[PDB]
């Protein structure tokens, strides 16, 4: 057996950790803030009805 | 009562307009839900008794002292009047979920709820805590998106005793 | 039956069927064809589901039959597996007519308190009936399980 067989290469990724996500997070917020208020508009519309008129 | 139709009704009547292509795309929205909360609603009515079990039993074990002596559940009248508290709480769930609106347990269960509770000594704590069982037992009997439409109903009771 | 709840409903009024009402009958008479099938596959295998049924419970509950058990001896076992038939064939009625009006009427007014004077546990009952549930919905399709076991559930429940 004399073929020269590489076994164990090593891998794209470096050993680093993972990068911290605080900044998408943050847009990720503000995102939710925006979707948030599409709806809080319409409830809004709502409370702004009069009040004993069903 | 109102149901999500009529909810849409009211508005565009005292509005005095005819239906507009957004009535239209909330109607279809809650036809859209009908199979969805009428098979939550047989799910729940066929295991209502197994929810008040699981969900008292959570409840007075979290909280032993409710049915020990001194607790407002220790006697057989005051957990009865317990456990047939819950039962109502979970048939008017129930009953708001298949509608689509809250506007059933503004008109029959919290409106003078809280100053009963107080007036008898009732924990009003407690009693959330119960309801909030009560939540977790049905969402895990009814799936996961029956479970997010019921927890609305939950949560609007939890918030309307707290 | 539904159509019997439609006209109590208009009658207690003094008005006549309501387009909602005269909808609801439209609607029974259109499940028709399906309850009678549904009420058919469950009648012509009666004796299986509640043989099935029986089996089970009993080997889930041994000492509902055991000595000193509710059901114990040839007499007991027998009035328990004939319970069982009785009320598959009231889950029958149910299905036809549209609502429970048959099933309330026939079998489950009083029988919480019946069981309770014979010291019946309630809870072997609902194991039976929840096996033949499984029995039936073995035998039916998925709608036509699901439609079965609506009345089926509707006897659990009022029997817990
Ligand atoms: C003074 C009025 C009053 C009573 C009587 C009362 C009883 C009572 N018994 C309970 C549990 C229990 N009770 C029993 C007793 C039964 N088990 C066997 O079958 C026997 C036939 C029988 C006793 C002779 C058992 C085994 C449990 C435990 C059930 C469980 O673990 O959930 C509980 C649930 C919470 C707890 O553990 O305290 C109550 C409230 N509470 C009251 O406020
Ligand atoms: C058509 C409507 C109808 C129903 C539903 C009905 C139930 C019924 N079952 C009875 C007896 C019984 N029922 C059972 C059944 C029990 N055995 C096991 O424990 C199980 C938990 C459970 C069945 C799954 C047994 C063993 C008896 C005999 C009890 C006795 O005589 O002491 C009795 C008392 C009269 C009699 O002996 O026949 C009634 C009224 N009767 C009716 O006319």
């Amino acid at each position: 057996m004399q073929p020269i067989i590489l076994r164990t290469l090593s891998a794209r990724r470096p050993v680093q950790g993972r990068p911290n996500l605080e900044t998408y997070t943050s847009e990720v917020e503000r995102w939710k803030a925006i979707a948030q208020t599409q709806y809080a508009l319409e409830l809004a519309k709502e409370m702004s009805r009069p009040a004993l008129r069903t | 009562m109102q149901d999500a139709i009529t909810s849409v009704i009211n508005t565009y009547d005292v509005q005095g307009k005819y239906f507009d292509t957004s009535a239209f795309d909330k109607l279809k929205a809650y036809y859209a839900t009908g199979e969805l909360r009428v098979r939550a609603a047989g799910t729940i009515s066929a295991n209502a008794a197994t929810i008040i079990k699981e969900a008292s039993a959570k409840l007075f074990s979290n909280q032993p002292d409710l049915v020990r002596p001194g607790g407002n559940a220790y006697t057989t009248r005051r957990y009865a009047a317990c456990v047939r508290d819950m039962d109502y709480f979970l048939r008017y769930a129930t009953y708001a979920m298949l509608a689509g609106d809250t506007s059933i347990l503004d008109e029959r269960v919290l409106n003078g709820l809280k100053e009963t509770y107080n007036s008898l000594g009732v924990p009003i704590s407690s009693t959330v805590q119960g309801i909030q069982a009560m939540k977790e037992v049905t969402g895990s009997l009814v799936g996961s998106g029956a479970a997010k439409e019921m927890g609305v109903y939950f949560d609007y009771l939890s918030s309307g005793l707290s | 039956s539904a159509i019997t709840k439609a006209i109590l409903n208009a009658d207690a009024e003094a008005r006549y069927l309501s387009p909602g009402e005269i909808d609801v009958v439209r609607g029974y008479l259109a499940s028709g064809e399906r309850r009678v099938r549904v009420a058919r596959v469950l009648s012509d295998n009666a004796l299986r589901i509640v043989r099935g049924a029986g089996d089970t419970m009993f080997q889930k509950r041994p000492d509902l039959v055991a000595p000193g058990g509710n059901a114990y001896g040839e007499v007991r076992t027998a009035k328990c597996l004939r319970d069982l038939d009785y009320f598959l064939r009231l889950v029958t009625y149910g299905v036809l007519a549209g609502d429970t009006s048959p099933i309330d009427e026939i079998g489950l007014i009083g029988i919480k308190e019946t069981y309770s004077l014979l010291e019946v546990p309630v809870p072997g009952v609902i194991d039976g009936i929840k096996a033949a549930k499984q029995q039936a919905a073995a035998l039916l399709s998925s709608e036509d399980a699901a439609e079965a076991s609506f009345y089926f559930d509707y006897v659990i429940s009022a029997m817990s």
